[PDB]
Protein backbone atom coordinates (compact mmCIF):
# COMPACT_ATOMS: atom_id res chain seq x y z
CA UNK A 1 0.00 0.00 0.00
CA UNK A 2 1.90 3.51 -0.93
CA UNK A 3 -0.01 5.09 1.50
CA UNK A 4 1.33 3.31 4.36
CA UNK A 5 4.64 3.16 2.78
CA UNK A 6 5.04 6.70 1.60
CA UNK A 7 2.02 8.81 3.19
CA UNK A 8 -1.31 10.31 1.59
CA UNK A 9 -1.58 11.61 -1.86
CA UNK A 10 -2.68 15.42 -1.73
CA UNK A 11 -1.19 18.92 -3.11
CA UNK A 12 1.34 19.81 -0.85
CA UNK A 13 5.52 19.61 -1.79
CA UNK A 14 5.92 17.68 1.07
CA UNK A 15 3.14 15.00 -0.40
CA UNK A 16 3.33 12.88 -2.93
CA UNK A 17 0.82 12.98 -5.80
CA UNK A 18 0.68 9.94 -7.75
CA UNK A 19 -1.20 7.14 -7.85
CA UNK A 20 -5.13 6.74 -8.03
CA UNK A 21 -6.95 4.36 -5.93
CA UNK A 22 -6.00 0.77 -7.43
CA UNK A 23 -2.05 1.80 -7.90
CA UNK A 24 -2.51 2.93 -4.09
CA UNK A 25 -4.20 -0.39 -2.90
CA UNK A 26 -2.21 -2.48 -5.13
CA UNK A 27 1.29 -0.71 -4.87
CA UNK A 28 3.97 -2.41 -7.18
CA UNK A 29 0.90 -5.41 -7.88
CA UNK A 30 -0.83 -2.91 -9.90
CA UNK A 31 -1.22 -4.28 -13.55
CA UNK A 32 1.14 -1.83 -15.58
CA UNK A 33 3.27 -0.86 -13.15
CA UNK A 34 6.59 -2.03 -14.64
CA UNK A 35 4.95 0.65 -17.56
CA UNK A 36 5.48 3.32 -14.83
CA UNK A 37 8.97 2.19 -13.19
CA UNK A 38 10.86 2.15 -16.47
CA UNK A 39 10.43 5.87 -16.16
CA UNK A 40 12.19 6.51 -12.90
CA UNK A 41 15.42 7.56 -12.81
CA UNK A 42 18.70 5.40 -11.93
CA UNK A 43 21.22 6.51 -9.19
CA UNK A 44 23.39 8.06 -11.91
CA UNK A 45 20.62 9.84 -13.35
CA UNK A 46 19.13 10.55 -10.40
CA UNK A 47 22.42 12.44 -9.21
CA UNK A 48 23.01 13.24 -12.39
CA UNK A 49 20.23 14.80 -14.33
CA UNK A 50 18.31 16.48 -10.86
CA UNK A 51 18.70 19.99 -9.58
CA UNK A 52 19.89 18.83 -6.17
CA UNK A 53 19.94 20.96 -2.46
CA UNK A 54 20.42 20.76 1.24
CA UNK A 55 17.99 22.46 3.78
CA UNK A 56 18.48 22.21 7.54
CA UNK A 57 14.77 22.36 8.91
CA UNK A 58 13.20 21.98 12.53
CA UNK A 59 11.84 18.52 10.77
CA UNK A 60 15.72 17.60 9.71
CA UNK A 61 17.99 17.78 7.49
CA UNK A 62 16.76 16.83 3.53
CA UNK A 63 17.97 16.12 0.27
CA UNK A 64 15.65 18.54 -2.20
CA UNK A 65 15.75 17.14 -5.83
CA UNK A 66 13.88 18.42 -8.95
CA UNK A 67 14.26 17.53 -12.58
CA UNK A 68 12.50 16.40 -15.61
CA UNK A 69 12.91 12.87 -17.66
CA UNK A 70 12.28 13.59 -21.51
CA UNK A 71 9.69 11.35 -22.67
CA UNK A 72 10.20 10.22 -25.87
CA UNK A 73 7.30 10.39 -28.36
CA UNK A 74 9.24 7.90 -30.60
CA UNK A 75 8.55 5.18 -28.81
CA UNK A 76 5.41 3.29 -30.02
CA UNK A 77 3.32 3.19 -26.91
CA UNK A 78 4.00 7.02 -26.32
CA UNK A 79 0.96 7.88 -26.53
CA UNK A 80 -0.50 4.94 -23.93
CA UNK A 81 2.50 5.85 -21.46
CA UNK A 82 1.65 9.47 -21.31
CA UNK A 83 -2.33 7.91 -20.47
CA UNK A 84 -1.51 5.95 -17.80
CA UNK A 85 0.72 8.54 -17.09
CA UNK A 86 -2.07 11.37 -16.47
CA UNK A 87 -3.83 8.85 -15.09
CA UNK A 88 -1.93 8.83 -11.60
CA UNK A 89 -0.78 12.31 -11.57
CA UNK A 90 -3.19 14.10 -9.57
CA UNK A 91 -5.83 11.49 -9.04
CA UNK A 92 -6.44 12.06 -5.29
CA UNK A 93 -8.54 15.50 -6.01
CA UNK A 94 -11.18 12.98 -7.55
CA UNK A 95 -10.91 10.58 -4.53
CA UNK A 96 -14.12 9.65 -2.25
CA UNK B 1 -3.39 39.95 -3.87
CA UNK B 2 -0.96 37.55 -1.20
CA UNK B 3 1.92 38.28 -3.04
CA UNK B 4 3.48 42.23 -3.52
CA UNK B 5 5.76 42.85 -6.52
CA UNK B 6 8.15 45.62 -6.33
CA UNK B 7 10.44 46.31 -9.15
CA UNK B 8 13.40 48.16 -10.20
CA UNK B 9 16.61 49.09 -11.95
CA UNK B 10 15.15 50.71 -15.48
CA UNK B 11 16.99 53.60 -16.95
CA UNK B 12 18.86 55.06 -20.35
CA UNK B 13 22.39 53.53 -21.30
CA UNK B 14 24.15 53.57 -24.28
CA UNK B 15 24.62 50.15 -26.60
CA UNK B 16 27.04 47.88 -24.96
CA UNK B 17 26.01 49.28 -21.63
CA UNK B 18 24.70 47.89 -18.35
CA UNK B 19 21.67 47.83 -16.08
CA UNK B 20 20.23 45.39 -13.07
CA UNK B 21 16.47 44.66 -12.59
CA UNK B 22 15.14 43.95 -9.20
CA UNK B 23 11.85 42.49 -8.31
CA UNK B 24 11.50 42.18 -4.27
CA UNK B 25 8.89 39.35 -3.89
CA UNK B 26 6.87 40.41 -0.20
CA UNK B 27 3.50 38.71 1.46
CA UNK B 28 2.86 34.39 1.21
CA UNK B 29 6.54 34.33 -0.65
CA UNK B 30 6.10 30.33 0.11
CA UNK B 31 3.53 29.85 -2.13
CA UNK B 32 5.69 31.39 -5.27
CA UNK B 33 7.27 28.82 -7.70
CA UNK B 34 8.48 30.71 -10.84
CA UNK B 35 9.48 34.85 -10.96
CA UNK B 36 9.67 35.57 -14.61
CA UNK B 37 10.34 38.69 -16.74
CA UNK B 38 8.35 40.01 -19.61
CA UNK B 39 9.22 43.43 -21.88
CA UNK B 40 7.04 45.03 -24.32
CA UNK B 41 8.79 47.25 -26.87
CA UNK B 42 7.06 49.85 -28.42
CA UNK B 43 4.14 48.35 -31.32
CA UNK B 44 5.24 44.68 -30.35
CA UNK B 45 3.44 41.83 -28.49
CA UNK B 46 4.78 40.91 -24.70
CA UNK B 47 7.50 38.67 -24.70
CA UNK B 48 9.29 36.51 -22.24
CA UNK B 49 12.96 37.09 -21.23
CA UNK B 50 13.64 34.60 -17.99
CA UNK B 51 12.53 33.30 -15.39
CA UNK B 52 13.76 31.43 -12.12
CA UNK B 53 12.10 28.47 -10.03
CA UNK B 54 11.72 30.14 -6.87
CA UNK B 55 12.98 26.96 -4.70
CA UNK B 56 15.20 24.95 -6.67
CA UNK B 57 17.25 28.02 -8.56
CA UNK B 58 16.81 26.91 -11.84
CA UNK B 59 17.09 29.83 -14.69
CA UNK B 60 15.57 30.15 -18.12
CA UNK B 61 16.21 32.50 -21.20
CA UNK B 62 15.04 33.47 -24.19
CA UNK B 63 17.49 33.04 -27.31
CA UNK B 64 17.87 36.77 -27.55
CA UNK B 65 19.43 37.39 -24.35
CA UNK B 66 21.18 34.59 -23.70
CA UNK B 67 24.80 35.14 -22.61
CA UNK B 68 24.03 38.90 -21.68
CA UNK B 69 21.09 38.64 -19.09
CA UNK B 70 21.97 36.35 -16.10
CA UNK B 71 18.51 36.16 -13.63
CA UNK B 72 19.64 35.38 -10.08
CA UNK B 73 18.41 34.99 -6.46
CA UNK B 74 19.91 34.43 -3.22
CA UNK B 75 17.58 31.23 -1.46
CA UNK B 76 17.32 33.33 2.05
CA UNK B 77 15.79 36.58 0.55
CA UNK B 78 12.93 37.51 -1.55
CA UNK B 79 14.69 39.58 -3.82
CA UNK B 80 15.86 38.32 -7.44
CA UNK B 81 17.61 40.22 -9.58
CA UNK B 82 18.28 40.58 -13.95
CA UNK B 83 22.29 41.51 -15.14
CA UNK B 84 21.64 43.05 -18.33
CA UNK B 85 25.55 43.42 -20.33
CA UNK B 86 26.03 44.29 -23.49
CA UNK B 87 22.56 46.08 -23.90
CA UNK B 88 21.17 46.17 -27.56
CA UNK B 89 18.30 48.72 -29.17
CA UNK B 90 16.26 45.75 -29.53
CA UNK B 91 16.24 45.51 -25.25
CA UNK B 92 14.91 48.92 -25.65
CA UNK B 93 10.78 47.83 -23.81
CA UNK B 94 9.14 48.06 -20.64
CA UNK B 95 10.00 45.04 -18.38
CA UNK B 96 7.57 43.48 -16.07
CA UNK B 97 8.15 41.36 -13.15
CA UNK B 98 5.99 38.18 -12.47
CA UNK B 99 4.94 35.13 -10.49
CA UNK B 100 2.88 32.27 -9.95
CA UNK B 101 1.59 29.62 -7.54
CA UNK B 102 1.36 26.27 -9.73
CA UNK B 103 4.15 24.23 -9.22
CA UNK B 104 5.75 23.26 -12.59
CA UNK B 105 9.25 22.40 -13.55
CA UNK B 106 9.72 24.71 -16.71
CA UNK B 107 9.46 28.19 -16.00
CA UNK B 108 6.02 29.15 -18.13
CA UNK B 109 6.71 31.48 -20.62
CA UNK B 110 3.01 32.97 -21.33
CA UNK B 111 1.68 36.08 -18.90
CA UNK B 112 -1.52 33.75 -18.68
CA UNK B 113 0.15 31.25 -15.90
CA UNK B 114 1.57 34.01 -13.92
CA UNK B 115 -0.58 35.38 -11.43
CA UNK B 116 1.12 38.48 -9.52
CA UNK B 117 2.59 41.15 -11.20
CA UNK B 118 4.95 44.00 -10.57
CA UNK B 119 5.14 47.66 -11.92
CA UNK B 120 6.45 48.57 -15.04
CA UNK B 121 10.47 49.59 -15.41
CA UNK B 122 11.35 51.32 -18.78
CA UNK B 123 14.81 50.34 -20.59
CA UNK B 124 15.91 52.36 -23.09
CA UNK B 125 19.35 51.81 -25.11
CA UNK B 126 20.28 54.83 -27.24
CA UNK B 127 23.02 55.99 -29.27
CA UNK B 128 24.60 59.09 -28.39
CA UNK B 129 21.40 60.26 -27.32
CA UNK B 130 21.47 60.55 -23.20
CA UNK B 131 23.97 63.45 -23.22
CA UNK B 132 21.11 66.03 -24.17
CA UNK B 133 19.12 64.07 -21.10
CA UNK B 134 21.63 64.38 -18.88
CA UNK B 135 22.23 68.08 -19.72
CA UNK B 136 18.79 68.64 -18.96
CA UNK C 1 31.30 10.73 -18.01
CA UNK C 2 28.90 12.67 -16.10
CA UNK C 3 29.26 15.27 -18.51
CA UNK C 4 28.98 13.34 -21.29
CA UNK C 5 26.03 10.84 -20.28
CA UNK C 6 23.93 14.24 -19.03
CA UNK C 7 25.88 17.54 -19.62
CA UNK C 8 27.40 20.43 -18.19
CA UNK C 9 26.72 21.39 -14.44
CA UNK C 10 24.77 25.00 -14.42
CA UNK C 11 21.93 26.86 -13.28
CA UNK C 12 19.49 26.47 -16.07
CA UNK C 13 16.58 24.23 -15.62
CA UNK C 14 17.73 22.15 -18.52
CA UNK C 15 20.76 21.44 -16.45
CA UNK C 16 22.16 19.28 -13.45
CA UNK C 17 24.40 21.14 -10.44
CA UNK C 18 25.51 17.80 -8.63
CA UNK C 19 28.84 17.11 -9.12
CA UNK C 20 32.89 18.38 -8.01
CA UNK C 21 35.18 17.55 -11.38
CA UNK C 22 36.43 14.29 -9.58
CA UNK C 23 32.81 12.67 -9.80
CA UNK C 24 32.05 14.43 -13.21
CA UNK C 25 35.17 12.73 -15.01
CA UNK C 26 35.15 9.09 -12.77
CA UNK C 27 31.35 8.92 -12.25
CA UNK C 28 30.13 5.61 -10.98
CA UNK C 29 34.18 4.79 -10.72
CA UNK C 30 34.03 7.82 -8.20
CA UNK C 31 35.05 6.29 -4.97
CA UNK C 32 32.61 8.00 -2.79
CA UNK C 33 29.53 6.76 -5.15
CA UNK C 34 28.31 4.07 -3.47
CA UNK C 35 27.88 6.57 -0.54
CA UNK C 36 25.94 8.98 -2.43
CA UNK C 37 24.05 6.72 -4.50
CA UNK C 38 22.05 5.12 -1.31
CA UNK C 39 20.27 8.11 -1.59
CA UNK C 40 18.55 7.31 -4.73
CA UNK C 41 15.38 6.72 -4.51
CA UNK C 42 14.25 3.07 -6.09
CA UNK C 43 11.47 3.21 -8.64
CA UNK C 44 8.29 2.64 -6.53
CA UNK C 45 9.93 5.39 -3.82
CA UNK C 46 10.76 7.67 -6.78
CA UNK C 47 6.76 7.20 -7.67
CA UNK C 48 5.55 7.09 -4.33
CA UNK C 49 6.93 10.45 -2.42
CA UNK C 50 7.66 12.62 -5.55
CA UNK C 51 5.29 14.99 -6.63
CA UNK C 52 5.25 14.06 -10.53
CA UNK C 53 4.31 15.85 -13.70
CA UNK C 54 3.31 15.76 -17.00
CA UNK C 55 4.85 18.58 -18.61
CA UNK C 56 4.72 19.55 -22.97
CA UNK C 57 6.99 22.57 -23.71
CA UNK C 58 8.70 23.27 -26.86
CA UNK C 59 11.13 21.11 -26.36
CA UNK C 60 9.11 18.30 -25.89
CA UNK C 61 6.77 15.88 -23.56
CA UNK C 62 8.63 15.76 -19.93
CA UNK C 63 7.87 13.70 -16.74
CA UNK C 64 8.70 16.06 -13.98
CA UNK C 65 9.49 15.46 -10.49
CA UNK C 66 10.26 17.62 -6.99
CA UNK C 67 10.85 16.18 -3.52
CA UNK C 68 13.10 15.63 -0.84
CA UNK C 69 14.89 12.77 1.08
CA UNK C 70 15.12 12.99 4.95
CA UNK C 71 18.57 12.01 6.16
CA UNK C 72 18.77 9.83 9.57
CA UNK C 73 20.08 12.10 12.29
CA UNK C 74 20.79 8.51 13.71
CA UNK C 75 22.41 7.11 11.30
CA UNK C 76 26.08 7.07 12.70
CA UNK C 77 27.46 8.28 9.41
CA UNK C 78 25.13 11.03 9.53
CA UNK C 79 27.71 13.81 9.58
CA UNK C 80 30.15 12.84 6.93
CA UNK C 81 26.90 11.94 4.46
CA UNK C 82 25.96 15.53 4.94
CA UNK C 83 29.73 16.71 3.91
CA UNK C 84 30.31 14.40 0.84
CA UNK C 85 26.49 15.97 -0.42
CA UNK C 86 27.66 19.34 0.34
CA UNK C 87 31.17 18.73 -1.73
CA UNK C 88 29.05 17.96 -4.79
CA UNK C 89 26.17 20.44 -4.03
CA UNK C 90 26.44 23.39 -6.73
CA UNK C 91 30.37 22.74 -6.63
CA UNK C 92 30.68 24.29 -10.73
CA UNK C 93 30.74 27.23 -9.23
CA UNK C 94 33.71 26.57 -7.69
CA UNK C 95 35.52 25.45 -10.70
CA UNK C 96 38.03 27.01 -12.27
Amino acid sequence: NVTQAFGRRGPEQTQGNFGDQELIRQGTDYKHWPQIAQFAPSASAFFGMSRIGMEVTPSGTWLTYTGAIKLDDKDPNFKDQVILLNKHIDAYKTFP
Amino acid sequence: AEVQLQASGGGLVQAGGSLRLSCAASGRTDSTQHMAWFRQAPGKEREFVTAIQWRGGGTSYTDSVKGRFTISRDNAKNTVYLEMNSLKPEDTAVYYCATNTRWTYFSPTVPDRYDYWGQGTQVTVSSAAALEHHHH
